[PDB]
């Protein structure tokens, strides 16, 4: 609703060929204005408020022209505000203001009323439209319907659309509370001049396309249909819609259609807005950005069920010629999330095959990263069921297309955060732990000499969490298998190797339970394995303390299935190589454990 | 020659 | 006036139990338990962010397989008109020894300690020192045991008087027993 | 020494008309205790008609008076106020003119007043202005026009203008000078987009008699209501503000008349001239 993100967003869209420069000199003329009108010469300011809103009459920069709009609607609003205080000063009702301050803003007004042209007299006279108040109690209403005529009075349709934009803005912002609407009818009248053959010979003129040339309407139009379709009934809407149909090329019109109206009046007219844009023409605005405008609505909104799957149908037998995989995915990011949200895995799996065969290409995915990431976001959010998301036969080539390591390891991260919280019970599904496996080897791999300990901390804490939702149930045998190997893939991570001894202790100590001692003798062996695959793994942590604490504990378990020294030995002649509280307290701890061994 | 915009002065503002 | 303390320790979690019996969770509940003394072995954050879901109050000391050593060794504490001494037990040189407890008592002066590395669970008076073992709330193994029934106790202090509600959870029914003192 | 002296008028606006009495007051700051010999005041309306670039060109006065507001005296330090009056009327039938500003009948209505001072300072004058409206006087006059190279009789060598055939109408000629000058233009077709639409209003005055006399005419403003190529069929729209008293309603006087004249300009792309020159009766009602 405020114009100030719309400011926001024209700015950063329509930054084009010196231009910062220029923004400079605007900028200037606002600080002279200030100065100026600090100094009590109003006129001065006047005039160079008059100055700098001539500026707008005038196209040479066809491109820039949306920014210069904003920057000088900036000034000219900065206008509004010190006329607007300085009368405030002079001085609620309208008839209680005294006279005087009547007559200075009488004064404004014929000052103003009195410009030679008439692009400048529109610009200075609705900026201070809020004067107006004092004079009579429907100043606002009596004076706008004028402003909105006198538009009529400029042909090039650029700037009677910006006009319209800034004089919607102005009555947003000044008296919001019908009489604005008939700006959009009125260009309608005059939107066959957009396509009228003196704008092209001016285009053609300047050295500009047509494709390129009618970009520069989409935030004006936007706004003005924003204004007036606020709030607005139904019956209006299906008016102006119907007016935008029959009027020739609509294809801009009703792309700007469908980024100002709501998204779930636009989701019920699917198969209309799909006929439409079928009919349109592709010599100009290219067909692939209003049917990305309808899967950003549809995303708002669910279209009626008789026939979302034939939406689906158009859209993907449209989308998938685009023959520009820049322009091709910039449209299918939206249309994915519908794809998952509304149909079942099928189709997603074939709708990953297509964008993979699209991105593939000369590598063309290296260019639209952040995209695709944010589609394999909305992929794994949609999905819960891991098991099924690597049922999918088209979820691994995917990862793997990700071939960087920075964003392969941030999406690694993102689907092991996705398990560990949305996984409440240990899997032996065979996909799932091969799939999650790969994940977690390719993760790993990223670490090095210049890895930040902070990032070893979190990774560590994944593939933890992921080792700690792998059980086999009665086998042991297997679990043991399972973290040797696991082992075996996460040597240079510490702590995983830290939560890989506690483990193999905790099965061991889990083996002897199930079966209330009296290890039978192939237990025997299995437990004697264990205890020997722990040794194996204690000498390689970094740590001293933790080795140490880690000796002690395997000493404990390994006393405790009867077979009997070597790692308390080997704690003993670690020591030497050793703060005080904690060698205290490790010495107490094995004289303690000593005392049974 | 003399208009009704230059004769208007900072005084009657 | 009631004051309810929760004392617990040796969760280990993830170490050698996956999480707290799926029933004390549920005997549990926030904003109901006044203070919590735990006897070390958290061995993770995500148990203290547990624990601080419990309560206000979280008093807390070192185990030896804490992932965090910033805790304090032995914490003194005052709750009424009783103090607390809380350790975690594994320091002492004999294992569970009656006599290392007393002498241990006497350094803090102090009227009640707290160990737990021992997971069988204690609760004695000798020389008018009453003494508590919680044991281990997630009933996770101990070298010196064979069956470790998970237990943890509830502190109740009136002026004077402690009643104490030990409970454990035994095959898939938690029993809970009763014991008084009165400081003489 | 240098003192403020200043003159007030009650009237914000400061309008005033026949039958009616100015009232002010003189407002004097000052930083010392100075005597005086007096503070006089003098109110004059006047016609400075002037010649175009004789027998009954001279300047002519409605009405005249004066007060030596202050006798000798003494004002001291601070703020000191002396309130004046002035009675608006003319001798028998004859009725005051309005306050018009031109380049050849200006008629103005000023106050004056000036301090006389002597050793340790010096005499000094000011000078002021109050607004006199003419006395209220209604049918429109429709004006539909076709703006064609045919129908221009001025244009004799037409060869140069592509055809068109602008359309449109002003609400009236007869036009309340207190309500703007509301009117459409069409452009029905122009095989040379226009360029620009102007509404030039034009005042023309004579100062004469049927004797001899120079007839002068010039432009009070130039405002543009179309620019570039607007649509055809489109109703380009005609607001015009008419001056607060930059213009006043045309008189008929044996010395002197005052009139008042709408050019509508239109320009073409290849810079062509369309000037169709509508009356104008302005009048107050």
């Amino acid at each position: 609703e405020p114009w100030t993100n719309k400011r926001g967003e024209i700015l950063a869209r329509y930054t084009t060929t010196t231009q910062q420069d220029y923004v400079n000199r605007i900028e200037e003329l606002n600080q002279s204005l200030k100065d100026a009108w600090a100094s009590d010469q109003k006129v001065k300011a006047l005039k160079i408020v008059i100055q700098c809103s001539k500026l707008l009459s005038d196209t040479s920069v066809i491109q820039f022209y949306p920014s210069k709009f904003v920057l000088i609607t900036d000034i000219l609003d900065t206008f509004g505000k010190l006329v607007y205080e300085r009368i405030f000063s002079m001085c609620f009702s309208p008839e209680n203001a005294n006279d005087t301050a009547k007559e200075t803003c009488l004064n404004w007004f014929f000052k103003i009323a009195s410009i030679r042209e008439l692009i400048p007299r529109f610009y200075v006279e609705a900026s201070i439209l809020k004067c107006n108040k004092f004079l009579s109690k429907t100043g606002i209403s009596e004076c706008l319907p004028r402003l909105t005529c006198m538009i009529r009075g400029i042909g090039d349709p650029l700037v009677s659309v910006y006009a319209r934009a800034y004089l919607c803005r102005v009555g947003m912002e000044v008296a919001p509370h019908e009489t604005l609407n008939k700006n959009f009818f009125d260009f309608l009248l005059t939107f066959k001049q957009i396509h009228g053959d003196t704008v092209q010979n001016q285009l053609v003129v300047q050295g500009v396309e047509l494709p390129s040339y009618l970009p520069l309407y989409p935030p004006a139009m936007d706004w003005i249909f924003q204004c007036i379709s606020y709030h607005a009934p139904e019956a209006l809407l299906t008016e102006m819609m119907e007016r935008c149909k029959k009027l020739g090329n609509n294809a801009l019109l009703l792309n700007s259609v469908m980024s100002a109206f709501r998204a779930e009046f636009i989701a019920t007219r699917s198969m209309d807005f799909i006929g439409m844009i079928k009919e349109c023409d592709e010599s100009g605005f290219p067909k692939h950005l209003l049917f990305r405008s309808l899967g950003l609505n549809l995303a708002l909104a669910d279209p009626p069920e008789s026939d979302r799957l034939q939406i689906l149908n158009e859209a993907w037998k449209v989308i998938t010629k685009l023959k520009n995989p820049q322009d091709y995915i910039n449209c299918a990011e939206v249309w994915v999330e519908y794809t998952c949200k509304h149909f079942t895995k099928r189709e997603v799996n074939t709708v990953l095959a297509d964008v993979i065969k699209h991105m593939t290409p000369d590598r063309a995915f290296e260019d639209s990263y952040p995209q695709l990431q944010l589609i394999i976001k909305k992929v794994i959010a949609h999905f819960h069921d891991f098991s099924v998301l690597f049922s999918v036969e088209k979820f691994l080539p995917f990862l793997d297309m990700f071939q960087k390591e920075s964003v392969r390891v941030e999406v690694c991260k993102c689907i092991m955060d996705a398990f560990i919280k949305h996984q409440q019970e240990p899997t032996k599904d065979p996909v799932i732990l091969n799939a999650l496996l790969h994940v977690c080897k390719t993760m790993h791999d990223s670490v090095n000499a210049l890895t930040l300990e902070d990032e070893k901390r979190m990774l560590s804490y994944l593939i933890n969490g992921f080792i700690k939702m792998v059980s086999f149930g009665r086998d042991f045998e297997q679990q043991l298998s399972f973290y040797v190997e696991s082992r075996s893939m996460f040597c240079n991570l510490e702590p995983v190797l830290v939560q890989l001894i506690h483990s193999v202790n905790r099965l061991a100590m889990e083996t002897r339970k199930v079966m209330k001692g009296n290890h039978s003798r192939k237990t025997a062996a299995f437990v004697r394995a264990c205890v020997a695959y722990c040794f194996i793994t204690i000498p390689s942590l970094a740590g001293i303390f933790t080795r140490l604490n880690l000796y002690l504990h395997s000493g404990q378990v390994a006393l405790a299935n009867q077979c009997l020294d070597a790692f308390f030995k080997a704690a003993i002649s670690l020591v030497p190589e050793v703060s005080e509280s904690f060698l205290l307290e490790f010495l107490c701890n094995f004289f303690s454990t000593l005392l049974i061994v | 020659g003399n208009f009704a915009f230059e004769g208007i002065g900072d005084e009657d503002l | 006036g009631h004051r309810l303390v929760l004392v617990l320790g040796d969760l280990h979690i993830p170490h050698r139990c996956n999480s707290l019996p799926a029933k004390f969770k549920k005997l549990l509940v926030p904003g109901k338990i006044q203070h919590i003394l735990c006897t070390g072995n958290l061995c993770t954050k995500e148990s203290y962010d547990y624990l601080k879901t419990l309560a206000g109050d979280v008093h807390i000391v070192r185990g030896d397989f804490d992932e965090n050593l910033n805790y304090p060794e032995q914490k003194v504490v005052t709750v009424g008109q009783f103090k607390i001494g809380l350790i975690h037990g594994h320091q002492v040189i004999p294992w569970g020894d009656m006599a290392s407890l007393a002498l241990l008592q006497r350094q803090f002066d102090v009227d009640i300690l707290i160990s737990g590395h021992t997971h069988k669970f204690e609760a004695f008076e000798h020389e008018n020192k009453f003494y508590i073992n919680p044991g281990s709330a997630t009933g996770a193994y101990n070298a010196l045991e064979t069956n470790i029934i998970p237990s943890f106790v509830l502190m109740d202090i009136q002026a004077s008087t402690v009643v104490t509600y030990v409970y454990q959870l035994i095959g898939d029914d938690v029993k809970v027993e009763r014991i008084e003192y009165k400081k003489p | 020494m240098g003192t403020a002296l200043d003159i007030k008028i009650k009237r914000a606006n400061k309008v005033y008309h026949a039958g009616e009495v100015l009232s002010g007051v003189v407002v004097i700051s000052s930083k010392d205790s100075v005597q005086h010999q007096g503070v006089s005041l003098t109110m004059e309306g006047t016609v400075n008609l002037q010649l175009s670039a004789y027998n009954s060109v001279k300047p002519i006065q409605i009405i005249n008076s004066t007060i030596e507001m202050v006798k000798p005296g003494k004002f001291p330090s601070g703020k000191t106020e002396i309130p004046f009056e002035f009675p608006l009327h003319l001798k028998g039938n004859k009725v005051l003119y309005e306050t018009y500003h031109g380049v050849f009948v200006n008629i103005q209505y000023t106050l004056r007043c000036d301090m006389k001072r002597s050793l340790l300072a010096k005499d000094l004058t000011k000078t002021c202005e109050f607004i006199v409206h003419s006395a209220p006087q209604f049918t429109p006059s429709p004006v539909d026009f076709t703006i064609t190279p045919e129908t221009l009789q001025n244009v004799k060598e037409r060869a140069l203008l592509p055809k068109f055939l602008l359309r449109g109408h002003l609400n009236s000629t007869n036009c309340v000078i207190t309500q703007p000058l509301t009117g459409e233009l069409v452009v029905e077709s122009s095989e040379a987009a226009i360029r620009s639409v102007e509404l030039q209003l034009v005042r023309v005055e004579t100062c004469g008699c049927a004797e001899g006399y120079a007839r002068d005419a010039t432009e009070i403003q130039n405002i543009q209501i179309a620019d570039g190529d607007v649509c055809r069929g489109l109703s380009v729209p005609i607001y015009m503000v008419f001056p607060r008293l930059f213009t006043c309603p045309t008189l008929e006087t044996t010395n002197f008349k005052v009139e008042f004249e709408v050019n509508i300009v239109v320009l073409l792309h290849p810079d062509h001239l369309i000037t169709e020159n509508f009356p104008l009766k302005l009048c107050r009602i």
